[PDB]
């Protein structure tokens, strides 16, 4: 009840902190993933949405 | 019974060879494989028994000629995609793309 502790000097600390703000950017080409060279499968692929 | 498209085929159709044409995008049937594609001489190896090379995708990446036996490798003809940059329609018609 009596007892406090009080510093008598003092440490300067850096730190580093990591934080991701962006990620890589993509785009897909529906076509040439799902169909590859073939147009008939384009034509297919037309057709289901 | 027979197995299609796995090993050097002895056995085909009457279909007539067309001579070869390298360095441009081109529709190819060799030995009952049909893509598009530009063709390339390839500075890899081929086993004697490995008619066809594919990729991870599963994809055909390299064939042996059949009569000539020169490997040749497959790279899918140029594609991108086309953005237009335009100025609001009420400023202008004109229009830029990349």
């Amino acid at each position: 009840n009596n007892s406090i502790a009080i510093p008598t000097n003092f440490t300067i600390s850096v730190t580093t902190e990591i934080l991701p703000v962006s990620m890589t950017k993509t785009s897909v080409d529906c076509t040439m993933y799902i169909c590859g060279d073939s147009t008939e499968c384009s034509n297919l692929l037309l057709q289901y949405g | 019974s027979f197995e299609l498209l796995h090993a050097p085929a002895t056995v085909c159709g009457p279909k007539k060879s067309t001579n070869l044409v390298k360095n441009k995008c081109v529709n190819f049937n060799f030995n009952g494989l049909k893509g598009t594609g530009v063709l390339t001489e390839s500075n890899k190896k081929f086993l004697p028994f490995q008619q066809f090379g594919r990729d991870i995708a599963d994809t055909t990446d390299a064939v042996r000629d059949p009569q000539t036996l020169e490997i040749l490798d497959i790279t899918p003809c140029s594609f991108g995609g086309v953005s237009v940059i335009t100025p609001g329609t009420n400023t202008s018609n004109q229009v830029a793309v990349l």
